[PDB]
């Protein structure tokens, strides 16, 4: 009885930790998106800004 | 004094040329032929006799040629006690419709910074009725305080229970100064003091002036509305020599305004795209709010931090103009938890054990602590689960819980929001309470109980209620 | 799948240095 | 005096015309009495930063050649003296009598004027004198992120100084030096004041470049401040300077320079910012004998947003220093105070510049913080005492142990005698919590009862054997007694 | 010779105007009036006669309309037997105070580079002693050495440790440029040589010529203290036919000076920030710094990963121009391992079984696909538990760290911070101890016996040590 | 979206204006700017253009001035005034849910409420998906 | 590197004009741009000097253009063209496997397929590093 309640629970267990995994995951997707997008934002404003100022 | 026509208009900037007597820079240049006083302020010597110059109103209607007159002096407004009760714009003109206002002597906008001799270093607690600002991060008495937060956090929520709990009881007189925030707000301000008494138009009891230099205003104007408060303010403390109470609001606005003046006003545009001289201007304006040898001036400057990103140079830039930093956040709004100030970001310099008291110190320590485990923990339990942590673990992140919802306190500001009254709890019930929970008193207690309540008294007496 | 797409490698969550990565050096 | 007509004045640039005399980087006077240095000398203008603020100069005013390279007023009359950028007293207590004037812009010793750092600079704090010391001539940064003790540090190293410079032997004399950058006046007025109430202002030259003075001075500011302590490296005598906030001279340097049209690079900080702190920095050195022996120690201050360190600025100074002090808010808000992370802060040794009485007990104790951390990073216990909880009690007690408070800087000595408790084991029974209380407990009771073995220790440099049985007897008889 | 006159002072940039005829670009001019000798290399034709020029020392006290005269030819160092020993800086000084460097013959710091049928085909091996090196990425005789790494990770320390074992065995003269480094490290280097007896201040055996352009040099003295270096270098290697080992500190200062002047110079900036001109100008410096048929120039250059970001163009951009790359990664130094070579990202031409040999090649593969399995381990142990793994696992987790440990090689440089005396592994001890822990032989043996050894002899020994201790 | 930047650019402005007829006259109005977003766009394309420095996501620093001072008209008017109003209801559109950037934020700082719409409930077939945990009005 | 930017810049044009002689007469040719990227970076250098406008990375606008021009001169002529054939290998070296860079964007959007090696797989005992999944032929 206890060995197959282990199991079990040990496999909703890894199935719930693979979800917040997922959450977690697709949030940070997210943040990445939008920080790649800001970095070559920055890098194109600092060197339209070194060509104007020449 | 010397007539000068406009030979450029682009956005805010105004660029005039003067036949003889180049105005000195940070003058007030009046332009003649326009229905409503628009000054011009100084702002560079191009050279050609022509002056470069930022306006404190609209430029629309202006033409080429159209005759400036200097007034040989900076921007000057209306100071002294006849201001107390009025409302002021940017250069001085009442907006109240209630009549000049006749003081007896009158200021420049610009001045100097107290002087390194006659700065002051006493430091005491104000204590806000706020759980976790008295605890985490009390307030100094005449020292400089700032409310970070981005947009829809409690900045204003957070300022106006200030006003509530401390310049109502303020013995001396108070300046409260918008700066780029939404009209209706002023307006709701202006009436709630008049019902309060704070502000009364019948007999000259009033106890705080009011300058407005809201979001409507151009962008040249909403840069100087901070300096007008606070040279309002700097009367008081220096010639009246009476304590005062500086609320600004959104002091951020004010380098907003300079990031789009700049780019008219010629200068290779910084890091994002500010000013090149943010830290600069931003100083020479804080600098002047300073408590002195001759009074005191305790600063409640809200900051708004662009993209609730506190790397943003404009926020951090105004870090190391304030003794007592309060951090609030979004995500412990979105948790419920109001106020929401960030318990391990917020910081105050008053926060020492020879100055709080021992006992004070060690329970926020404490506090500061086991949230700062739980924060650690965090990543763990997000992905484990909380089974998968020590019994002691659990403790900690039981205990850590009560004590971030028992930071939460009703506003009496907010009682129109959440129905629930507000709570002024004092200083030593807000250290006692924390030494209880920290010890495990309450341990029984269910966390929902400590939320959005007064003294730990009202959490217990919740907690029962909670059969 | 879509070379685009970011792609972990072997060693991440030590490399990362997050509670994981410290969990797993100290066990 | 060969002058020049101001053409444009903006933003603190006056575009002169004229001065066709003018040496670049040459201070340069204004009509009103305002200072300027020439920078961009252009084939028809030069380009001027004042020295303060520019309302008073207007279009016109006429530029008096100095005939100088900005120099700063440097001797020892300035000791005690809250000084500007150019070495103008602003403490009100008169006229500072300086006789020398050294430029601000002197290049660094050479390789030979040079030679290894062999004196110990004590600093009070039991964490940086034991794990990552600090020796005279060594440039090590204090990078942490805001409101993280960083000025803390330094202020308590100011203080440390004193035990030293009230004495008699000039070798151990420390002359300090702060520099303020950026710091508001009331930040630091307070400073100024802790000084002055520990009686560490005589020794000490408070150069202040606060938000209200002119970008152009808070960047002359680290400079001035490196020349004043000069005139005592060069001199035979030892100086310490710490240039809080290197970052805030970053930012006076990109207004500054883009303000003069100088074009941007990497987040708009001019392309030599590099070499902006790398030339400050360089100076700090050890003179060899010939050369008087002084040296001069510098303590950058380094703020980084976030804790990335990876940053432009932090990872410039980082290259420059020899080692680097890492503070982080983690660790303060959980309790480590000074929240140094020893993990990761790093020091080169200083071709032995700790004391060896310190090296014996600080070596072991490295080791076990070490392997301690190395081990107790999990929170999630099982079961093993003679391996793990053994090493992960004693690391506990280490760290008590280099938990230190505010403005009260140790001895070495006293810190030998605190580590050598924590480190034979001494403690290892004692309470966790209460590892603090018998630290305080037990320096009081050192420094009343046994004063005698503190000044062995100091006379000697090294706890011999019989000092050794001497501590022994000592840590055992008050750990017995330690609780009535 | 055509005077000219100074027109401009910003920063490092000089413009100077020449009436009658005007310098050839990469010539050196020479500031007339000041104290010291400054000299100002021409970057750039602007027009109207007037030339862009780059200070090689500090512009303060220039005044516009000072005189400059034309050298003729790029600047021009002392070059010959007689560097040896001596201190000289970018414009070929002795700063050694020592006296004037007697050379017979003058040689410019601008040349142009081997010529492609001028490039030798042979690929020897150059056993440094190192385990990491020696194994997994062997270093070659006249192949260029690359120490990659950040801040504090072990560059100088690795270097002079290189320096110590390698060249002071060279019977070949060594040329060592600080370009950009710290002055007290240049000190440091310069007494230990004079010691260890690499440089001879009494007699005229000195092995070792020394040219230092610190980070207290502006930004155009540090953009050319590589080239005066190598200039030497090219002597010891044309006019001598003789073996020269050039070792230059953070080459990386090389790139970054010329970005500090860049945006002065005119250009217009590139990604990240670097000047537009970094590969060019790198090859430009990097291809004279070959072994051509005529000599051989065994080239050790720390490269400065900043913000230990390999991906950043001064560090990416070097990789192609090095034969033998040694990473030194952050982590393994915060374990603790040193040097702290990163042991999967450490590369080098003459890994090949045919030759560096079969068994070699053979044990280096397999602690490179160990260590990665090892890798991959950890995601694993993260989540299950180390007391979960299947014996398979352990076993191969157990090896990897024994491994990692005995890579660790106590270092003769590092005696002063270790305090572990210094050991050199010689290949074949590298190779069979390397053998045996990949068999399994000392699985016995603890982990700690692995850590801060030399060959795998002392790391038994140290197992009895700590047993006889239990 | 075929019609000019610029037009696209005074179109709120040309549409509260009418509206403040009837806020001064007297009367009560209600202004739809429905896509503000897209207005801010537009003024970003104008800006850089106009060669004017770009700021966070190459939004000029301008953008808040842009719908502060649109915004502000909107007013309920004493009754000296004619007690007229210009209730305002601005449309932002977010991407992924991004209510922390430069133009979502901006706008929550002038309006003096939100009414936030997830993607999440309207695929649930919650219509309207009204997030009540994050709407508010002042 | 020695080589000028120019030089660096017409190479790969210059080796497959060389090429096109065994197309254009029945041959069947390879060409290998061993590090195109480097070309690109030739080419940012020249147009950066020549003052012409930057763009992402500061590579100027028309490198994709560039690679194209280059790329597509690849083909398999027809019969009543010879029937020769003008194979091409491009190389581009991606940092720590970022594939969606500027010069890789292009080179893998004009290309026919890529081959993607991988360190992991070099140093996991896959010699050659070809992942299998990522790698693909049109
Ligand atoms: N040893 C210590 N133990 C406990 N608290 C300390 C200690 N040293 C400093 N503090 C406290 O930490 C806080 C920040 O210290 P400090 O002023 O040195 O920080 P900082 O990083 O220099 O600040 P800023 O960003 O304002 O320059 C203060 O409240 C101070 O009292
Ligand atoms: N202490 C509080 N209790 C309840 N609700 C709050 C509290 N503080 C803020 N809020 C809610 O969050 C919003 C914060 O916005 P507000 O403070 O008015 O402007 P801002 O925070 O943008 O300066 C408020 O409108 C209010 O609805
Ligand atoms: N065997 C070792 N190899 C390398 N560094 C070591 C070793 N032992 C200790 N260290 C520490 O690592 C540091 C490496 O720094 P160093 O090489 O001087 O600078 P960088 O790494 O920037 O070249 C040394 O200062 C030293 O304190
Ligand atoms: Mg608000
Ligand atoms: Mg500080
Ligand atoms: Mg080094």
């Amino acid at each position: 009885e206890s060995t197959t309640s282990e199991q079990s629970a040990r496999m909703t267990a890894m199935d719930n930790a693979s979800k917040n995994a997922s959450e977690m995951i697709d949030k940070l997707t997210l943040t990445f998106n939008r920080t790649r997008q800001a970095v070559i934002t920055k890098e194109l404003i600092e060197i339209i800004s070194g060509a104007a100022a020449l | 004094a010397a007539t000068g026509r406009i030979v450029a208009v682009i956005g805010a900037v105004v660029d005039v040329q003067f036949d003889e007597g180049l105005p000195p820079i940070l003058n007030a240049l009046e332009v003649q032929g326009r229905e409503t006083r628009l000054v011009l302020e100084v702002a560079q010597h191009l050279g050609e006799s022509t002056v470069r110059t930022i306006a404190m109103d609209g430029t629309e209607g202006l033409v080429r040629g159209q005759k400036v007159l200097d007034s040989g002096a900076p921007i000057k407004i209306p100071v002294g006690p006849e201001t107390l009760g009025r409302i002021m714009n940017v250069i001085g003109e009442p907006i109240d419709e209630r009549g000049p206002i006749k003081t007896k002597q009158f200021a420049a906008i610009h001045a100097e910074a107290p002087e390194f001799m006659e700065m002051s270093v006493e430091q005491e607690i104000l204590v806000t009725g706020i759980k976790v600002v008295d605890l985490l991060a009390p307030y100094a008495k005449g020292g400089k305080i700032g409310l970070f937060g981005g947009a829809g956090v409690g900045k204003t929520v957070l300022i106006m229970e200030l006003i509530n709990n401390v310049a109502k009881a303020h013995g001396g007189y108070s300046v409260f100064a918008g700066v780029g925030e939404r009209t209706r707000e002023g307006n709701d301000l202006y009436h709630e003091m008049i019902e309060s008494g704070v502000i009364n138009l019948k007999d000259a009891t009033s106890k705080v002036a009011l300058v407005y230099g809201q979001m409507n205003e151009p962008p040249g104007a909403r840069a100087r509305v901070a300096l007008t408060g606070l040279t309002v303010a700097e009367y008081f403390r220096d010639q009246e020599g009476q304590d005062v109470l500086l609320f600004i609001d959104n002091i951020f606005r004010f380098t907003q305004a300079g990031s789009e003046v700049s780019a008219l006003l010629g200068r290779i545009p910084s890091a994002v795209g500010y000013q090149p001289t943010l830290a600069t201007d931003m100083g020479t304006m804080q600098e002047r709010i300073t408590t002195t040898k001759k009074g005191s001036i305790t600063s409640v400057q809200a900051i708004y931090v662009p993209a609730d990103d506190l790397t943003d140079p404009a926020p951090a830039t105004t870090f190391a103009h304030l003794d007592a930093t309060t951090v609030l956040s979004r995500a412990i709004a979105e948790l419920g938890i109001y106020p929401a100030v960030d318990p391990l970001d917020s910081t105050s310099r008053i926060m020492d054990p020879n100055i709080v008291g021992s006992e004070h110190y060690d329970v926020a320590r404490g506090v500061q602590k086991i949230l700062q485990d739980y924060k650690s923990l965090q990543d763990i339990i997000a992905i484990l689960g909380m089974d998968e942590l020590s019994e002691e673990d659990k403790l900690t992140v039981s205990r850590a819980r009560k004590i971030q919802r028992f930071l939460s306190q009703p506003f009496q500001v907010a009682e129109v929001f959440t129905g629930h009254l507000g709570k002024l709890v004092p200083l030593k019930e807000t250290i006692k309470g924390f030494q209880q929970i920290l010890a495990g008193e309450y341990d029984h207690l269910p966390e929902q109980a400590f939320y959005m309540v007064g003294p730990i008294e009202e959490a217990v007496a919740k907690a029962d209620k909670l059969a | 799948d879509t070379p685009e797409g970011v792609r972990s490698g072997a060693g991440a969550v030590r490399d990362a240095g997050g509670a994981f990565g410290k969990k797993e050096q100290a066990d | 005096e060969e002058t020049g007509r101001v053409l444009s004045i903006g933003d603190g640039i006056a575009r002169v015309h004229g001065l066709r005399n003018v040496q670049a980087e040459e201070m340069v006077e204004f009509s009103s009495g305002l200072k300027g240095m020439s920078l961009n000398l252009e084939p028809d203008n030069v380009g001027v930063v004042v020295f303060g603020n520019d309302k008073l100069i207007k279009e016109g005013d006429i530029v008096k050649r100095t005939g100088a390279i900005v120099d700063v007023p440097v001797g020892e009359e300035l000791l005690g003296r809250v000084v500007d950028a150019l070495g103008n007293a602003i403490d009100g207590k008169g006229p500072i009598g300086s006789k020398t004037r050294r430029r601000v812009g002197l290049k660094a010793p050479g390789i030979i004027p040079r030679i290894s750092v062999r004196e110990p600079m004590q600093t009070g704090i039991k964490a940086v004198d034991s794990l990552v010391p600090i020796g005279r001539g060594q440039r090590e940064l204090i990078i942490g992120d805001r409101q993280t003790g960083k000025t803390s540090i330094a202020i308590d190293t100011i203080i440390n100084q004193k035990r030293f410079n009230d004495g008699t032997d000039e070798k151990k004399k420390l002359y300090c030096i702060y520099v303020a950058i950026g710091q508001k006046r009331s930040t630091v007025a307070q400073l100024v004041k802790r000084l002055t109430d520990a009686d560490a202002m005589k020794y000490t030259i408070v150069v202040s470049a606060t938000a209200s003075d002119a970008a152009p001075l808070q960047y002359l500011a680290p400079y001035s401040g490196c020349s004043m302590g000069e005139y005592f490296r060069d001199n035979g005598k030892h100086a310490l300077i710490i240039y809080d906030d290197l970052s805030k001279q970053a930012v006076a340097y990109r207004q500054m320079s883009l303000l003069l049209r100088r074009p941007p690079g990497r987040e708009a900080y001019p392309g030599d910012v590099f070499y902006l702190h790398s030339r400050l920095l360089e100076r700090a050195a050890k003179m060899n004998d010939a050369f008087g022996g002084g040296s001069l120690t510098a303590l950058p201050v380094i703020e980084t947003q976030a804790g990335d360190v990876s940053a432009y600025i932090p990872t410039n100074v980082i290259s420059i220093t020899d080692g680097q002090i890492f503070l982080e808010t983690e660790l303060f808000y959980k309790g480590i105070r000074p929240a140094i992370n020893v993990g990761l802060s790093v020091s080169r040794v200083g071709s032995a510049a700790q004391t060896r009485a310190m090296k014996q007990v600080a070596g072991t104790m490295k080791l076990e913080l070490a392997q301690y951390r190395e081990v107790a990073a999990f929170a999630q216990f099982g079961d093993l005492d003679a391996a793990t909880q053994q090493l992960l009690s004693r690391g506990v007690r280490l760290t008590e142990l280099l938990k230190q408070g505010q403005y009260a800087p140790m001895a070495i000595e006293e810190q030998v005698a605190v580590i050598y408790a924590g480190v034979r084991g001494y403690l290892d029974k004692l309470e966790p919590s209460k590892i603090t209380k018998f630290e305080n407990a037990f320096l009081s009771h050192v420094i009343s009862q046994h004063q005698a073995l503190l000044g062995k220790i100091r006379a000697d440099g090294k706890i011999s054997e019989e000092t050794d049985a001497k501590l022994k007897e000592i840590v055992t008889n008050f750990l017995a007694g330690f609780e009535a």
